[PDB]
């Protein structure tokens, strides 16, 4: 038991040390206790690889990408340095030393003395970096669990799933109701009105069983503190409660939830992030229940619009090859570039050309507003230089154009064209180079230092213990 | 602060029937029903060197060595 | 409220109301009546608004019924006095004309309504031309109509010139463009104005369309305010703001701070007819007002401006962003009603809220989370600078404003990229803001032309670039614009700088010309001007050259106020407010100002006034006096006002960094950066020469000083100085200063030996005068450049001397003296002959105690010079180098001078040198000076700074108290601080001494204080010297064992033997405060003597031993852990065998010697027997007798109790105990001073202890010391010092044998009447202040007793109660960290002597321990 008491310190020790890198990172001895119970419901040798792969399986839910994939390596090392030879040890550091910049060397080759270990260098030396981060994970041989199958496990009440700007589980919570029990409610907390409506749905929901979703309390949060973290705490008649569950969306990036509160709840990261086309899909996909106000040709500058945003989202997240800094673009962004876009066909005529300051108010005060950033500020015009101005064809990517719109003039028709030339492309595997307009030895760069900056924490956290 | 310290060092004045200790200025009486706990809750705070070295120093600070403790008991109980 | 109760109340009056108004309208300032009936009112520009119907009042009316017929009428009123205007100008009247009838905001619309009418047609014809022309002569119709106008009108031509331009400008633009697109494409970005020819309700009439979208011009009136020049960027922040508001969002920029932001807030809001509130946040702004401003916001349809709101407390700016949050979802909904601060109130749809948001230190602010989806967040940027300029081209006087614009900012462009980046260089567009600005005046002088850019270029720009930069300027100015071959003002204003030089001494350089001529043309543009370079540049001496040259040549008079900036504090300088009774009492740079604008009593109009900061300068202290920077040129009262400031008064700053400023304070001022000195090294020494010769003329006659001058020039020629001067350099400088300013520390002392010996001048050989001259020049000319110097490297230099000056001239040697006859006129050069000490045993030790050296001489000789010569010694050396005895021996001897000791430590305060002084100096109002502070007694006296070197520095780094002596040498009187006048210092002199500053606890000092110091290197004399010194010392003190005579040479050489080697073997490397000098040589010396002076007869086996016990507890004692104690054991053991060699020595260590008087009535070597029973029937005592503590009497015990027993014995008795903790320190010394009888004294300290309180307790423990006669001992524990003052306290008690602060003022006079009761009690009377007081000091000095209790010296507090000197060297160290395996087993044992055990296999009781 020493010997498993030993090494699951070492990994306590390396879940806590996330905790201090980030506030959403907590976890508590009993979380730690919980987890070893599940792993009974060369014997020792198998219960501790038991523990290694439910620990993974459990806290790898809490933590975002980037904290996964370094607590693989972490956890990995933690045992195998234990477990396998010492010749073993350095020929998966040096590699480690590779994939940061700490060194660049050749590991230690027998001929099937290694076989995992020969696959492994072989994703270093591949130059290819994100198989040879998930190669860490995927050695764990766990099933790796869904928000879905984490909440039909958990045995709580109340759930708090941060994420970044980029997205918001929101949409997956209905999904997710939907799938099984049903049940689901989404409360804005805005303004006293949202918040005083909210206090009310909440004690009436749990008594009714229904699920309950608190969309960015963060905003809201002078009062969580206040009511929400003693009216949870006090809610341990939720336990008595009929089945209901209650969800919280933070955002990772923005104001601290009281510690209390977070440790008490279970904890999510979204990290679920959607192609350029789905995107495409997903925008356009809402734009037919507005009704109709406008022209049919406006249609087709709100497809432009859904391809437009859907491109500069897509680039937000590579930096620092594709913009400077991160960036985010809202729906916001969005509502107040398609206003422009119905107000300069209201005062216009159908001729094509009014395109010029389209351009210049889409790339400078509606997207360009919050660029401050010469370089990046370029960026965003080129953008538009290439999605708005087009006479007869545009060819947003290079598998898709979309022509003018046609002399029959059809409203119904022209949503179903365009929704059909979505429906006709296929998203090729390398979208962020052929897409973005940007190179594929940029797209390398970039997995490169996300590579790095895994192997980097990694070293160092062994080191600290 | 300093002024609890003679009550720190078991520092008095034997008198006539009372005992006398000095605090700040005023000289006043003890009991002997009268304690004295001191309670912190930072372990990152760090105490004076007079009170440290007469002090009972006792740490109830739920660990991660408290974590190799208890893991043996709850496997022994699923193994024999 | 309070203003509301006011207008309530005064309805009686109704005039009263007209001071509210400029508060609840922003725009307008006072309101006109014809008393039944309202007029109009006027603006807080003063602009005069007059109404269509006056408003009717009568006696039952209420301010609120006759104000809001106010509010109404007053937009009314805009929109007539608009259609009348529009209509007007339709009908084809000259602007000018409209100018001297309408209001601005009138004119302003309709000029915005015609001009976009105008060119939305032009763009169909393309006629632009013909509107362009146009339009521009309308401009330089307006400009000249301008020069002519008054100042009222003035304002509305200006403002309107901002307009006209961005109308012409638009035009040329849009003339200029490729195709129809394209002007149609910036059309749509413009603001374009117009008006609806369809409908009713007229003050809804006027619209705006920006982008597509439009917004309605509400009529509010806003007065004629500074318009903001159009630019791109401006366009673009009008453009974001239109768009979040057309879609129901506020406006939110966030950027740097000088963006201007809120500007653009409040411009946009004019541009439609808006007055926006704007609130300063955070500027201990209330809640409580905001939330009653954002009511009335919602109520009366307002725009609101966050100017600067992310710097909020966080619980206010949650409350507030809550609350606004309110207002965003309001509107972008269109509720009627919302709720806010718990009360239904309604609101207005116009309303708008806008954020500005300045940078944190982490980053760009951001908005809370509620408020980023009902913000649009914009980022401003500085404007692209080429566009600004031209405009302001424009503005004065175009000639061709288009290509001058773009010459400009390429050419800044290109300097940037061109020379050296360097720290103070800004070419960004404040400087040709600054460029533009200087360009005005100038104008006057020549053309609107490029000429005048040219000049005007030269004039800021060159005279902060140095040497390299200097050209790149010239290359690429000529490179990119030629404009002239001639200057004038050429020949007039250098006639008056040759001759204003001739006169105050100096040379007309090529340098100190430029640096002049620098000078001159920028004071005549700017009225701050900064000057910066090293020490000795010239500064001081190129401004007081150019002002006086100003006198000669306008004939005005000036007045100079020199002010050393950072001497004084804000509040001492600008005006300090005091904290309850709120009195406001002047200060230094605001009272000297009020002389000139308060009361010009004399003649000031014809005058000129100059405020010079000679001091480092600050943000702190700049940041006061922003506004006079600024085109504002009035003084900003943290209470109580605004003072303007007058033409005549100019700021300077002379200084010689300028890393601490902001780029922002650099470029509102003139900038003059001194690349190298203005002067050649001859032609300073020539005017020093002059300056001093003329010292001379009062107290010499010109048949001796005509012969002194001629002896002068042909001894040192420059032919042979200048390879001395250059081989100063190769040579080790202690206390670095350049080669420059050691020159007058030459000059000085060169004419004062040679004024010396002018007697035997007059009639020695021609031949022979030259060899005294010559050398005591060389003599002379050594100390000014190697006196900092090794001496070893001294002596390297002498050679170096001779070698440069011609062979035969008389030869330097290293003790080279020059001797005549006591009554007889001789000549002979003879050197190195002195006396010799004879001493009795009690006089050994002695204060004042010197054993005349081959060295001891030589410094005393020199240092002694130097005060002739008058100029600030600073003595530079290690501790015990004997720089304080030379000095004051040298002084404590002759009847001239007398002495003042200054002790410096970590903080000292520039009263501290004045309250000092306040004993010994006396003030007199001689109208001669003014007042004085000249020594209180008629002859010389001498301020001695110890360890000036150690007071610390502002967090900018600038010591304050050395700026202070640096004023007080260079300047020669300062500024009293509270008082505020000037008091001249007479006849006082400065010397210092300090450590190397490669020393630890050393404060490097600034170059600009030192330069006016002769300093000298003293070091360790020997170890040959030293040896035969203290021969001499052991001489005096075996007069009590004299049949030990001849051991005294063994003894004294055994003594130094110890001290060489415990200073090598134990070094600051192992432990800081390992550190031995020859004061530990003297201390043992004087241990020695006194265990004699107090003990039976002495056979050398005692001697012996008496030397060793002193010799422990004087080397020994501080050494840690026992490696190097037992080295200590084996050394004194190893120095005996080879000095004293007997047979009869026994145990050295410190636990088999024990010397005591406890037992004996004689100081005597006790038994370790006998001494442990005496102290166990003495502890039982103290034990029962005072606090119940028990403890285990122990063999280290014994051996400390003779340690502190020694200490507490001697006058000044300080000991420093280093004990861990719980071993006993405390407790062994209230024993001590108890077996001694010794008042125990430990300050009361806790958690709320102020300084006042150990103030307290210290002043009531020294007039008991002296006052009552006590013999207290003071314990202090490292616990105790809670601040950095307290120790700083303690020092003061050590070094000096007072407190002065304590005892100050009335405090003063009290003690010193209380002194004069209890010393005729004793039975003498003491006649002068002085002589009580020395009794007073030397009564503390031996009754109190300083114990110093440090647990873990690691610590960095407890570190530096061992760092501070005052401590370490009046304190005995002693080491009690770590208790031995032997003391303890002795403990555990008397503690386990309770016996329940019984016997076992194996002793038990002896196991038990050793477990
Ligand atoms: N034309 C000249 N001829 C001779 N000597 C000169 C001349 N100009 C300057 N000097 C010398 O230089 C010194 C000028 O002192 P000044 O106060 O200007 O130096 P500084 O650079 O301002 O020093 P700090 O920076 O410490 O104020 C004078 O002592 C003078 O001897
Ligand atoms: N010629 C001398 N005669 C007597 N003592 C001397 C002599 N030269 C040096 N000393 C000793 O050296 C020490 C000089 O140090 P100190 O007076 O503190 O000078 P400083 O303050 O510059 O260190 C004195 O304690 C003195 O005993
Ligand atoms: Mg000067």
């Amino acid at each position: 038991y020493s010997i498993i008491g030993k090494h699951s310190v070492k990994i306590f020790s390396m879940l806590e040390k996330f905790g201090q890198f980030h506030w959403f990172y907590g976890i508590s001895i009993g979380q730690f206790l919980s987890c070893f119970k599940r792993v009974f419901i060369t014997r020792v040798d198998e219960i501790l690889w038991l523990l290694y792969q439910e620990v993974y399986c459990q806290f790898s839910t809490a933590l975002d990408k980037k904290f996964k994939m370094i607590m693989a390596m972490t956890m990995f090392c933690l045992y195998k340095f234990d477990i396998e030879s010492e010749q073993y040890k350095e020929a998966v550091l040096t590699m480690i030393g590779v994939l940061s910049e700490s060194s660049d060397g050749v590991p230690k080759l027998t001929v099937d003395t290694n076989n995992d270990l020969r696959y492994l260098w072989d994703y270093v030396t591949t130059k290819s970096y994100i198989s040879a981060l998930n190669w860490f994970k995927n050695e764990f041989f766990v099933d790796e669990w869904n928000i879905a199958d984490v909440v039909a496990n958990s045995d709580n009440n109340y759930f708090t799933m941060a994420s970044e700007r980029d997205v918001d589980g929101t949409f997956k919570l209905i999904e997710l109701a939907k799938a099984s029990k049903e049940s689901l409610k989404i409360i804005p907390l805005g303004s006293i009105e949202n918040l005083n409506y909210a206090q009310e749905e909440i004690s009436k929901s749990k008594i009714e069983g229904g699920w309950i979703l608190l969309q960015n309390i963060q905003m809201s949060l002078s009062w969580v503190k206040t009511y929400l973290h003693k009216h949870v705490e006090e809610t341990k008649a939720a336990e008595e409660h009929e089945k209901f569950k209650m969800f919280m969306t933070c955002h990772l990036t923005g104001d601290k939830l009281p510690a209390p509160l977070l440790q008490r709840t279970d904890r999510f990261v979204y990290e679920d992030i959607p192609g350029i086309l789905d995107t495409v899909k997903d925008l356009w996909g809402s734009q037919f229940f507005t009704g109709k106000i406008s022209g049919v040709w406006s249609v087709y500058c709100t497809f432009l619009l859904s391809w437009f945003h859907a491109l500069i989202t897509a680039r937000t997240r590579l930096v620092p090859h594709g913009f400077s800094k991160k960036y985010y673009f809202n729906d916001c962004d969005f509502q107040f570039a398609s206003v422009y876009l119905e107000n300069v066909l209201a005062t216009n005529s159908t001729n094509n050309i009014p395109w010029a300051q389209v351009r210049d108010h889409i790339a400078t005060i509606v997207y360009g507003g919050k660029i401050d950033e010469e370089k990046d500020l370029e960026v965003v015009a080129k953008l538009c230089a290439h999605v708005f101005c087009g006479s007869d064809n545009l060819q947003i990517v290079p598998g898709v154009r979309i022509p003018q719109p046609l002399l029959q003039q059809s409203e119904e028709e022209e949503r179903a064209r365009l929704t059909a030339i979505l429906s006709n492309t296929i998203e090729p595997a390398d979208s962020l180079s052929s897409w973005l307009q940007l190179p594929r030895e940029s797209i390398l760069n970039y997995e490169r230092l996300q590579a790095k900056e895994v192997a980097s924490s990694t070293e160092q956290l062994l080191q600290e213990m | 602060d300093p002024i609890i310290s003679r009550l720190i060092s078991r520092e008095f004045n034997h008198a006539g029937n009372r005992v006398t200790v000095e605090i700040g200025d005023h000289e006043v009486d003890v009991s002997g029903d009268f304690k004295l706990f001191i309670h912190s809750c930072d372990p990152s705070g760090d105490i004076p060197i007079f009170l440290r070295s007469r002090v009972r120093l006792v740490h109830f600070v739920t660990n991660k060595e408290s974590i190799e403790t208890r893991i043996f008991d709850i496997t022994l109980t699923e193994e024999n | 409220n309070d203003d509301l109760l006011k207008i309530i109340g005064s309805g009686k009056h109704h005039d009263q109301v007209s001071k509210f108004m400029k508060k609840m309208f922003g725009s307008i300032e006072s309101i006109i009546f014809l008393e039944d009936f309202i007029t109009g009112v006027r603006s807080v520009e003063g602009e005069v608004l007059n109404l269509n119907e006056k408003i009717e009042l009568k006696d039952s009316i209420q301010a609120q019924e006759w104000l809001n017929i106010l509010d109404t009428e007053i937009k009314l009123s805009v929109f007539t006095q608009f259609r009348d205007c529009l209509g007007q100008i339709k009908d084809g009247t000259d602007i000018e004309v409209v100018v001297s009838k309408y209001i601005f905001q009138a004119i302003l619309l309709s000029a915005q309504v015609m001009w976009t009418e105008l060119v939305e047609k032009c763009l169909q014809t393309n006629q632009f031309s013909k509107y362009w022309k146009e339009v521009d002569m309308k401009i330089k119709g307006l400009l000249d109509k301008l020069n002519k106008s008054s100042d009222n009108v003035k304002k509305k031509i200006e403002a309107l010139l901002v307009e006209y331009l961005h109308f012409n400008n638009v035009i040329g633009q849009l003339k200029n463009c490729s195709t129809k697109e394209e002007a149609r494409l910036l059309w749509a970005k413009v603001q374009k104005f117009y008006q609806k020819n369809d409908t009713l309700d007229d003050l809804n009439s006027v619209f705006i369309s920006q982008s597509g979208y439009l917004l309605q011009y509400k009529f509010e009136y806003i007065g004629i305010p500074e318009r903001l020049i159009y630019t791109p960027l401006l366009l673009i922040g009008f453009a974001t703001l239109t768009d979040s508001l057309h879609q129901k969002y506020g406006g939110c920029f966030f950027g740097p701070a000088g963006t201007g932001k809120t500007e653009t807030v409040k411009a946009f809001g004019q541009n439609l007819g808006r007055v926006v509130v704007v609130f300063n946040c955070d500027d201990s702004f209330d809640y409580q007002v905001l939330s009653r401003l954002l009511v009335g916001i919602t109520q009366i349809g307002a725009w609101g401006c966050f100017d600067e709101f992310n710097r909020l407390d966080e619980k206010v700016l949650s409350a507030v962003s809550a609350n606004i949050q309110q207002i965003q979802n309001g509107l972008q909904v269109g509720k009627s009603h919302i709720t806010l601060l718990e009360e239904e109130t309604p609101l207005s749809p116009h309303t708008a809220v806008f954020i500005t948001l300045n940078p944190g230190y982490n980053g760009r602010s951001e908005l809370p989370e509620n408020l980023k989806k009902s913000f649009r967040e914009f980022s401003m940027k500085s404007p692209q600078s080429g566009t600004i300029a031209e405009m302001i081209l424009q503005i004065m006087g175009f000639e061709d404003s288009k290509s001058l614009a773009s010459k400009i900012v390429h050419f800044l462009e290109l300097l940037s990229s061109k020379c050296s980046s360097m720290n103070h260089y800004h070419f960004g567009l404040r400087t040709l803001k600054g460029v533009l600005r200087n360009c005005s005046p100038l104008i006057s002088e020549f053309g609107e032309g490029e000429k005048t850019v040219v000049e005007s270029l030269k004039r800021v720009i060159l005279p902060s670039l140095g040497d390299t930069d200097e050209l790149v300027f010239k290359d690429e100015l000529s490179k990119i614009f030629d404009s002239a071959g001639t200057p004038l003002n050429s020949k007039a204003i250098v006639q008056c700088l040759k001759d204003a030089g001739q006169r105050s001494g100096f040379s007309m350089s090529e340098e100190f010309l430029k640096k002049c001529m620098q000078f001159y043309y920028m004071q005549k543009t700017q009225q701050a001007l900064i000057l910066v370079g090293k020490a000795g540049c010239g500064k001081t001496a190129t401004w007081k050259t150019v002002i006086d040259a100003m006198a000669i040549f306008d004939g005005h008079a000036n007045v100079v106020y020199v002010i050393d900036t950072k001497v004084l504090t804000k509040e001492s300088l600008y005006g300090s407010m005091l904290k309850a009774t709120l009195e406001w009492r002047d200060g230094l740079f605001t009272s000297i100002l009020r002389r000139v604008n308060d009361d010009i009593t004399g003649t000031f109009k014809n005058s000129r006034i100059w405020v010079v900061f000679d001091s480092d300068l600050d943000p702190e202290y700049v940041e006061a006096m922003n506004s006079v920077l600024d085109d504002n040129k009035i003084l900003t009262l943290p209470n109580g006002e605004r003072l303007p400031i007058p033409p005549n008064f100019r700021i300077l700053f002379e200084t010689d960094n300028l890393d601490h400023t902001t780029p922002a304070t650099i470029t509102r001022c003139g900038l003059l950066w001194f690349s190298t000195d203005v002067c050649s090294i001859s032609s300073k020494i020539d005017h020093l020469l002059n300056k001093s010769y003329e010292a001379l003329d009062n107290k010499l006659s010109m048949f001796e000083l005509d012969k002194l001058k001629d002896l002068i020039s042909d001894s040192f020629d420059m032919a042979s100085l200048t390879n001395i001067f250059t081989c100063s350099n190769d040579l080790v400088h202690i206390l670095g200063v350049r080669t420059f300013n050691k020159l007058e520390t030459a000059v000085q002392l060169a004419v004062h030996l040679i004024s010396s010996y002018r007697q035997w001048f007059q009639n020695l050989d021609d031949k022979s005068l030259k060899d005294v001259i010559t050398l005591l020049i060389k003599r002379s000319l050594l100390y000014a450049l190697a006196g900092d110097s090794t001496g070893e490297s001294q002596r390297a230099f002498i050679q170096t001397i001779n070698t440069y000056f011609g062979h035969d001239s008389q030869e330097l040697s290293d003790y080279s003296t020059i001797v005549i006859a006591n009554d007889k006129l001789s000549f002979s050069s003879f050197c190195s002959e002195i006396p010799s000490v004879s001493l009795e045993a009690h006089e050994v030790m002695r204060p004042d105690i010197v054993i005349p050296t081959i060295d001891t001489i030589k410094h005393e000789k020199i240092f002694y010079d130097l005060l002739n010569s008058k100029r600030g010694i600073i003595l530079c050396g290690p501790p015990g180098s004997g720089k304080t005895m030379i000095m004051n021996n040298a002084l404590r001897n002759s009847s001239l001078y007398d002495v003042v000791g200054i002790n410096f430590s970590k903080d000292t305060t520039t009263e501290h040198i004045l309250s000092a002084l306040h004993r010994h100096t006396n003030y007199v109002t001689t109208s001669k000076g003014l007042t004085l502070l000249p020594k209180s007694d008629i002859k010389n006296l001498v301020l001695f700074c110890d360890e000036i070197n150690l007071p610390k520095l502002d967090k900018y780094g600038s010591q304050n108290v050395v700026l202070f002596l640096r004023q007080l040498m260079e300047k020669q009187g300062f500024w009293k601080t509270p008082e505020n006048k000037w008091v001249t210092i007479e006849r006082i002199h400065i010397v210092g001494a300090c450590n190397p500053p490669t020393d630890p606890g050393r404060i490097p000092m600034s170059e600009r204080f030192t330069r006016h110091a002769a300093i000298l290197y003293l070091g360790y004399p020997s170890g040959k010297s030293l040896s035969q010194i203290y021969e001499i010392y052991y001489k005096a003190i075996f007069k009590l064992v004299p049949e030990f005579r001849s051991y005294t040479e063994p003894f004294a050489r055994a003594s130094v033997h110890l001290y060489n080697e415990c200073k090598a073997r134990y070094s600051t490397g192992l432990q800081s405060h390992y550190l031995f000098s020859p004061r530990e040589l003297t201390r043992l010396v004087r241990g020695v003597y006194t265990a004699i002076n107090t003990g039976p007869r002495q056979t050398l086996r005692s001697l012996i031993r008496l030397w060793a016990y002193e010799a422990w507890r004087i080397f020994a004692d501080r050494l840690v852990g026992v490696k190097e104690k037992n080295s200590f054991e084996q050394l004194l053991y190893e120095t005996v065998d080879k000095y004293l060699p007997n047979q009869d020595l026994g145990n050295i260590s410190s636990t088999s010697l024990l010397f005591s008087g406890l037992l004996s009535l004689d100081f005597k070597e006790v038994n370790k027997t006998d001494l442990v029973n005496f102290i166990e029937e003495r502890f039982k005592t103290f034990c029962d007798e005072e606090l119940e503590v028990p403890m285990v009497i122990h063999e280290s015990m014994v051996d400390h109790i003779l340690r502190i027993d020694r200490a507490l014995k001697q006058v000044q008795g300080h000991m420093m105990l280093i004990g861990a903790s719980r071993t006993g320190k405390t407790i062994l010394t209230r024993f001590v001073a108890w077996l001694n009888g010794l008042k125990i004294v430990q300050p009361k300290i806790h958690r709320h202890s102020n300084l006042s309180d150990f103030d307290m307790i210290l002043k009531k423990a020294i007039s008991d010391c002296s006052l009552k006669e006590s013999r207290t001992c003071l314990i202090i524990d490292e616990s105790n010092i809670l601040e950095t003052a307290f120790l700083e306290r303690m020092n003061t008690l050590l070094a000096n044998a007072d407190i002065p602060d304590l005892f100050q003022g009335e405090e003063y006079d009290k003690l010193l009447n209380n002194l004069r009761n209890k010393t005729r009690s004793l039975g003498l009377l003491l006649d002068t202040e002085q002589e009580l007081y020395d009794w007073f000091v030397g009564e503390i000095a031996k009754n109190l007793h300083v114990v110093f209790t440090i647990c873990d010296p690691t610590n960095n507090k407890s570190s530096a109660m061992i760092s501070s000197p005052a401590l370490f060297n009046r304190c005995i160290i002693n080491w009690m960290g770590d208790w031995d395996t032997k003391t303890m087993s002795q403990v555990a044992n008397n503690m386990v002597d309770v016996i329940p055990m019984e016997f076992t296999d194996f002793t038990i009781r002896d196991a038990v321990v050793n477990i």
